[PDB]
């Protein structure tokens, strides 16, 4: 877990600049976007006379949206890194019929993995 | 609880009292604000009581050659606009105070839904299932002479209309009666009367027009976010459970054009029994079974019910069936958020001082159950005009349509060079079936359903504007009052 | 085509990361939170509980949120790179009425780009 | 702002990539996939007797959606900036009672920022 | 069976001491979780809708509330809820009287000769 966030540290530091400074008010005024378009739409629909139907983030969205930094695209990139690499090590258990022997699913993945950038890259 | 004309003289003053400072405002004639306002209350005092009641005591002869003197009765309450409109009811509980106050009722439903007809209402007091066929022709033709006689029957001074034991059959020796004697010169003598067959007058659409008057007036409301919000219901008619109770004429189209949009029906119930079915109910299967026995007990795909129609866990109920339906002992135990009065006055005021405590929508009958009144003056412009509605345009506006269709195709294959035939445009299904069905039917019930929904936004729009909330009734009461008022006052 | 993508994997290398790396769950987290916002929203409104108006991605956005590869941006992105291209050369084919000589208007507009680089340079 | 945006320029030249080249019809077709999956979905729930839920952007989400270029995004970055820097003078005002010397609030903000790279640093 | 006060607190005391809630019904309707039902979380939903159909941590249950295989029966509701007719097709070993009432005595001599242990309203329900 804490290599896979090394990884990301350095590229941080390669791209001179943090995660989602760039972009996190551009993806905030986007969501407030679409959650008043369906809300528009659906008073156009619905309620042509009178009253509103206010679509809002929920509890977990609304502190996703206003407690933005990049942390939480970190740690939501190891999830994804965690949820990936788990599902090939799943993947290689069951090629060689390993069941609990996850180490040996891991190293097999690792090693094919290394051999590939290897053989490849070629010698000669 | 209360006789009927009691509740509407109530309505009738909740409303004044609601309106009657923006009447002021609007006035502008050339006095001061206070004697304004003593033309107001003035005006509302002349329009609340019925200007004219005709009791009658006319004599018929049965089969069996005895004598037999008929009572009968005929109020005419606003003349404002003429002629007045209203039903005649076959019953033996028919009083004058009765009479005086559906009539009433017939001045602010007719003014809700823009109809211009002064209210009306007749009832003889008699029995039918006691007198035959030819003795009921008799006593209908003797009262279309005594009504004619004395100005309470004509073209352009009072139109009457079915109504309780009164079909299209009595309709026709109404019409034949002054179009053969007091109304023979006059060219619009089959416009004296509503309701009539087609081949002695009547229009298309109109056996099913109070049906799709019920169902265009939830449909406005079943739409709105607004007041779906207030009750624990979303918008649409998809998974809607709904109850009516009476399958007379009203109860079988109401039902028809609900389970259409995805409605289903649980529950039908009459005054002889009551079944329930939470999986739906088909309509026409049910119809079909009404017609071979007159009576829905014992339906096949349905289970007995013994308890209230009105109290089934539902979401809309819809009293089609008699009067007073819903007083203070039942209402606190509905289940309904939404009541759709397809009959008149079927809940006391009572219940709807709960029913509003309680949040339940009460759609009014007095713009809810005015499907069958709409084309009723629909039927009386047809006789006045002479000719079916789209008699000499249905074939030209067909040719143009499918001229409009061609143009397109023609000047895209013409675009990109292609011969004809390449870039067909044809009519939807729905638009196909609207072309080659197209009848008077069509556009009388197009024009019904822009009625029920321009009266709709009128009703919601002054309940919003008097925060009504769910009050719909006192907020039609308070449309009619301010249109009635409109014409008295720019009269003088 | 081909050019389009290989200046993306020249930035790829100045990356040293792949596309998407460390914003595809950021990115279909974010899209589930809408959805569910919506819902939310709406059983709120009409006084629902549970999952009474489920809002769910369209089968195609499904397959857009189910397997999102760094071949699905670079593929997006080419279309991006070849529709806004194909605007500049309807543009200048209109301006000087080469009708349907599109390879004139495409050298027109490559000529005018380099130009453009050597003349604000000195 | 034109330092800050100086900074965005900085960055573009190490990226050799315009900001948005990469994404922008990712975003575009991402969020037109967002609103038909609500239309879908509602069209499911309120039956389609009722008639169709068309959901369409907004006129300013139509507008941002057609007219995307690299100044949307550097001008947004640039009021996220100037926000979250607004709240941290804010901050330190409010700290120290400063009540309205936002210089004196914005030089203490500074003067801490620069001790901390010079502190940490060794 | 019956979450109004004495089900709802009868939930709240036998979780908090070890015990699983499987199943919750009333007049509405039964949910049912063969792995626990939390009463905090009920207590909650069923103040905010006024019922309890539709919870999220819980599947419906369209069967009899009372036939639902247990250990442990609480009826409290309405008088008479276990009958000669429906005493047979229990399965809970144990019947916990928490309401006045609800069992009738020929339904009690099923209980008792099927081995069945009812604590009594008279004690429980004191
Ligand atoms: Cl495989
Ligand atoms: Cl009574
Ligand atoms: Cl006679
Ligand atoms: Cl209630
Ligand atoms: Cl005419
Ligand atoms: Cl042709
Ligand atoms: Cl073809
Ligand atoms: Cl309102
Ligand atoms: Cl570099
Ligand atoms: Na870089
Ligand atoms: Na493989
Ligand atoms: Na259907
Ligand atoms: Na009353
Ligand atoms: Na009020
Ligand atoms: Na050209
Ligand atoms: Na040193």
């Amino acid at each position: 877990g804490g290599v896979t966030v090394s990884y990301f540290e350095w590229l941080k530091n390669l791209n001179h600049v943090s995660y989602g400074r760039l972009t996190f008010k551009y993806e905030r005024d986007s969501n407030y976007h679409l959650l008043l378009s369906v809300q528009e739409s659906l008073e156009r629909k619905f309620g042509k006379h009178g009253g509103t139907i206010p679509i809002v983030p929920t509890a977990e969205f609304q502190d996703s949206i206003s407690g933005a930094s990049e942390k939480d695209i970190v740690h939501s990139a190891l999830a994804y890194t965690m949820e990936r690499s788990a599902r090939q090590i799943m993947h290689t258990a069951m090629k060689y019929n390993l069941g609990l022997d996850l180490r040996t699913a891991a190293y097999v993945n690792a090693i094919e993995k290394v051999f590939k950038v290897y053989s490849e890259a070629g010698v000669t | 609880d209360p006789n009927f004309f009691k509740m509407v003289e109530g309505f009738f003053d909740r409303g004044a009292s609601i309106v009657e400072d923006k009447l002021v405002k609007d006035l502008r004639t050339q006095e001061s604000e206070e004697q304004k306002r003593n033309r107001v209350r003035g005006i509302l005092r002349i329009i609340k009581p019925c200007n004219h009641v005709l009791s009658l005591s006319f004599p018929i002869r049965r089969d069996d050659g005895s004598w037999e003197v008929i009572e009968g009765y005929r109020a005419q309450h606003s003349q404002h606009r003429t002629p007045c409109k209203g039903g005649i009811r076959y019953s033996t509980d028919v009083s004058v105070d009765e009479v005086k106050a559906l009539a009433s009722l017939m001045t602010y439903k007719c003014a809700v839904v823009d109809v211009p007809f002064g209210g009306a209402k007749a009832g003889v007091k008699i029995n039918p299932k006691n007198y035959t066929e030819n003795e009921l022709e008799k006593i209908t033709r003797r009262f279309t002479m005594e009504l004619a006689k004395k100005g309470f029957i004509g073209p352009g001074v009072d139109v009457p209309a079915p109504d309780m034991n009164t079909g299209e059959r009595e309709m026709s020796w109404i019409a034949d009666t002054y179009a053969s004697t007091i109304g023979h010169y006059d060219i619009n003598a089959h416009a004296c009367v509503t309701g009539k067959p087609i081949s002695q007058g009547g229009i298309h659409g109109r056996i099913s027009a109070t049906g799709r008057g019920v169902f265009h007036g939830i449909e406005n409301f079943i739409n709105e976010a607004s007041y779906m919000s207030i009750l624990g219901m979303t918008p649409g008619f998809r998974d809607k459970t709904f109850v009516v109770q009476g399958f007379g004429n009203v109860g079988l189209h109401s039902m028809r054009y609900l389970h259409r949009f995805g409605a289903k029906c649980i529950a039908v119930g009459e005054s002889d029994g009551s079944i329930w079915n939470p999986d739906g109910i088909d309509p026409k299967e049910l119809e079909d079974f009404k017609l071979q026995h007159g009576s829905i007990l014992g339906f096949p795909k349905a289970k007995p019910y013994e308890g209230s129609i009105l109290e089934v866990d539902c979401d809309i109920l819809i009293p089609a069936a008699t009067e007073k339906q819903l007083t203070k002992s039942n209402a606190p135990r509905v289940k309904a958020k939404i009541i759709a009065e397809g009959a008149n006055g079927p809940t006391t005021p009572e219940a709807d001082k709960i029913f509003l405590e309680r949040n339940i929508l009460v759609i009014p009958d007095l713009y809810l159950n005015a499907g069958g009144v709409t084309v009723s003056y629909f039927e009386w412009l047809k006789n006045l005009n002479h000719v079916s509605y789209g008699r000499l345009t249905f074939k030209y506006e067909r040719d143009s349509n499918y001229h409009l269709l061609l143009s397109v195709q023609e000047s895209l294959e013409r675009k990109f060079g292609k011969h004809g035939g390449t870039i067909p445009i044809v009519p939807t299904a729905e638009f196909q079936d609207s072309i080659s069905g197209a009848s008077e039917k069509d556009i009388v019930h197009s024009a019904l359903a822009y009625t029920m929904e321009r009266s709709a936004r009128q009703i919601m729009h002054t309940a919003m504007k008097y925060n009504l909330g769910l009050d719909l009734r006192t907020a039609a009461y308070v449309n009619a009052i301010e249109k009635v008022f409109k014409v008295y006052s720019e009269a003088g």
